[PDB]
RNA sequence: GGGGCGUCAGUAUUCAAUUGUCAGAGGUGAAAUUCUUGGAUUUAUUGAAGACUAACAACUGCGAAAGCAUUCGCCAAGGAUGUUUUCAUUAAUCAGGAACGUAAACUAUUAGGGAUCGGACGGCGUUUAUUUUUGACCCGUUCGGCACCUUACGAUAGGAGUAUGGU
């Protein structure tokens, strides 16, 4: 088994499923929700993240890593510091279509004092 | 389904995984397991060798699946990499952070926390900063809900903390420092020496940042590995 | 940019003319050995150069260029919703087209100019007044291509529709493609459209209005000839041929009147079924579909009681 | 397009766990109102313990 | 967490560089403007700039108000307590005067009690403590103050409709 780390940047507006190696620098594959759903209103849908996670898991098992460390984040500067329906449904679709999950971490940027 | 691009933008896509290739990572000495994973990186050739790329990158792995102990599920570490062999990638310590979930788990109302930051220089000319965090003890058999310490006690406790950390981090080398950091001896000694001025509920070293590395001693590096 | 000779009766294809031009990407190419070349730009440097000059036309990127058959006027299209017309020889400007709502994408000269723009509209303009002579709606995205006939207009809604400007209303719509559509050719002699998508599909269409017109006209010829022969058959009394022809031509009122008379001829054959052995013969030699349509007419005439 | 279907059916190698700390009045309320939370979390499949000594909720 | 001066850090934001990038990213109820194969958003590592000091954070603390929360160092001041410390009315009040400086929008005691912080005194004991210090926890006594509740001890401080006639 090979662990790859997936950053799920789940805003209220769009969702980003991003898969990198343990360094975090070498991008394996990324698929957003806007590139899978036509409506900008529906760009942040659990359906969007479901299709995105299906595409990403298909790609990374066609590569054959089958194991992911998951790091979820949200807009953290002046935003909400809470992830999205993209994050929840994407994680669900991922570990349904395979992808032995290792360590989960909610790494959001939390400012000490912003504005 | 239907594309949306501008006129003449989508070039021909190329498979990158042809020129992408694997490299087994190897961990330094004091951790229990050496194999930590694999790294996909671009293939080497002229015009920016993958040797230079792999010298560039850094890694982040967790002490749980390093020590094979779920007690260190927090306290994630960061490893630089300076060496490369055939299909192998030796690593060296760079940093130690906690989990933000662990910090939020540790903060609590009606008890105070004291932080301390120190800039220590170990024997190997490594300049590093240690940020330690300590939460005040709630004494058994008490009725008063708030366990507040006066500001004089807080400053004296931070002074003792800086003294203890500096005295037990300026005597040893980096390998001895991380062999100290793994079983958390430093927080134990801080508690043992500060409980006389004010008892502390728990003392952790929440961050360890190596700022400057001045040497490239492959002898010492392979001595670790 | 460059210019190439094609040699059909050899395997020789050279790029023997080259042009450096400007610093951005050249946008479009216009040709009236050839006369000269006019090159567009991603920047605002429109250029003109001969084969063995610069100008600033718009603000945004410029898109498409076209030359008249005689090579006297020259129009340029751009994404700042303006069409710039000027002279091909000197550096002068012969006028400016006033505006198409979003941004013009392609222009065309009429062997009178046409503009296909960013909004879902397409305009026909003139030289003499610089006013849009005609306007047309009907698309769902950008249009990106207008091609004259012997016009047709693409969209980016995988739909290419042809009509004529003098009438002003849509004639025919073509939906072979998947998602997108970029271009369109035409045979110089006959009407052959080449629609290519951003998908790999390239469909070729040919005109068929003349062929179906001749076919329908010949159908009209045979219709009036056979109708008059049916009227002659009725007026003569050749009930057998009249029944055959009325069954081939499908009008049941005359069919029913013929059937009433053959049922009551007032002089029946004794061994016939309906009175006349000829009518028995045609009812025997009926094919299956004719039997079915006869069953339909018989259901109706049985619904009635007279 | 927006509806989330209920998950029908080992997806965890490392036994994950989260922790949080609380004060004493919250300890009183959490102790006499805990079994509801642990029934619902057992229905979802998560072991949850409360520590009234340290004052810590743990889910794993 | 009173002020002034320097110094130390922490993130985040913006900007920039490098690398992996490969079609959108960004809003919004929905859009759009905009940025986008010269690679946006994103991922990883740095550097610079400017800001502020989350959680701890209170029915708390400080200052005369406005106001005051990163560490450390310096500088003066200030409050409370204790004294086996002094001068002995030096006092109180405010004309005049002097120093500090986008908003609003539901509103001589009371007589004790339970909290609270700052001293001080005490002492059955747990813990520092390898045993004296000393500090932490408990409780009792005495000053002082920010607030709670209870007690008062009392007090006191035209509008809307419907008509009529003029302008």
């Amino acid at each position: 088994l090979v662990f790859g780390v997936a950053r799920i940047f789940a805003s209220f507006n769009d969702t980003f499923v991003h898969v990198t190696d343990l360094s975090g620098r070498e991008t394996i594959c990324r698929v957003t929700g806007g590139m899978k759903v036509k409506a900008d209103r529906d760009e942040s849908s659990p359906y969007a993240a479901m299709l995105a996670a299906q595409d990403v898991a298909a790609r990374c098992k066609e590569l054959g890593i089958t194991a992911l460390h998951i790091k979820i984040r949200a807009t953290g500067g002046n935003g909400t510091k809470t992830p999205g329906p993209g994050a929840q449904s994407a994680l669900r679709a991922l570990a349904r279509s395979g992808m032995k999950i290792g360590r989960i971490e909610d790494v959001t940027p939390t400012p000490s004092d912003s504005t | 389904r239907l594309s949306k691009g501008k006129k003449g933008l989508k070039k021909k896509v190329q498979d990158p995984f042809t020129r992408k290739d694997w490299y087994n990572i190897k961990a330094p000495a004091p951790f229990a397991v050496r194999d930590v994973g694999k790294t996909l990186v671009n293939r080497t050739t002229g015009l920016k060798n993958a040797n230079d790329a792999l010298k560039g990158r850094i890694f982040e792995v967790c002490l749980a699946d390093l020590q094979k102990d779920e007690d260190h599920a927090f306290r994630k570490i960061k490893l630089r990499v300076d060496e490369v062999q055939g299909k192998n990638c030796l690593t060296n310590f760079h940093g130690l952070d906690f989990t933000t979930d662990k910090l939020r788990s540790l903060v609590r109302k009606w008890q105070t926390l004291i932080e301390a930051n120190v800039t220590v220089t170990t024997t190997d000319h490594y300049l590093l900063r240690l940020f330690a965090i300590a939460f005040t003890k709630r004494r058994p058999n008490q009725i008063k809900k708030t366990t507040y310490a006066q500001s004089s006690q807080i400053r004296a406790i931070r002074r003792k903390m800086v003294e203890i950390i500096q005295r037990e981090a300026a005597s040893c080398t980096l390998h001895q420092l991380v062999s100290k950091l793994i079983p958390e001896v430093i927080g134990r000694e801080i508690e043992k020496a500060t409980q006389g001025i004010y008892p502390l509920q728990n003392v952790h070293i929440r961050k360890v940042k190596l700022l400057k590395q001045p040497k490239f001693d492959l002898g010492a590096l392979m001595a670790l590995h | 940019a460059r210019l190439w000779r094609v040699d059909p009766a050899n395997n020789s294809y050279t790029c023997y003319a080259v042009f450096t031009g400007h610093l951005e990407s050249v946008g479009a190419v216009a040709l009236p050995p050839p006369a000269f070349l006019i090159s567009g730009s991603q920047d605002r440097f429109v250029q003109k150069r001969d084969i063995p000059l610069r100008r600033l036309a718009h603000d945004k990127d410029i898109n498409a260029l076209d030359i008249s058959p005689n090579g006297k006027l020259f129009a340029s299209a751009s994404q700042d919703k303006t069409v710039k017309i000027w002279d091909v020889e000197k550096l002068e400007v012969q006028g400016i087209l006033r505006g198409h709502k979003r941004g013009v994408w392609t222009v065309r000269f009429a062997p009178v100019v046409l503009t296909g723009s960013g909004d879902k509209t397409i305009k026909l303009w003139n030289l003499s007044d610089y006013t849009c002579i005609r306007t047309f709606e009907g698309h769902s995205h950008n249009v990106l291509k207008v091609v004259w006939l012997h016009f047709a207009s693409a969209g980016a809604d995988t739909l290419v529709k042809v009509w004529d400007a003098n009438t002003g209303e849509t004639e025919c719509t073509l939906d072979n493609h998947e998602d997108r559509l970029w271009t369109l050719a035409v045979h110089s002699k006959t009407n052959i459209l080449a629609s290519a998508g951003s998908d790999s599909k390239v469909t070729f269409w040919r005109d068929t209005t003349a062929e179906t017109q001749a076919a329908a006209a010949q159908a009209a010829l045979k219709l009036v000839e056979q109708e008059q022969t049916l009227e002659n058959y009725i007026h003569a009394g050749a009930y057998r041929d009249a029944i055959v022809l009325a069954l081939q031509l499908n009008h049941p009122g005359r069919l029913l009147n013929l059937f009433t008379n053959v049922v009551t001829t007032r002089n029946p054959d004794p061994d016939s079924l309906t009175g006349l052995k000829a009518v028995d013969d045609v009812l025997a030699k009926l094919s299956d579909e004719q039997i079915f349509q006869l069953l339909l007419r018989l259901r109706d005439w049985n619904t009635n009681a007279r | 397009k927006w509806k989330i279907e209920p998950f029908l059916p080992g997806p965890f190698l490392e036994e994950s766990s989260f922790m949080t700390l609380f004060p004493k009045y919250r300890e009183r309320y959490l102790k006499d109102c805990w079994p509801l939370v642990t029934k619902a979390l057992e229905k979802h499949g998560i072991a949850a313990t409360l520590d009234i000594v340290e004052g810590s909720m743990t889910v794993k």
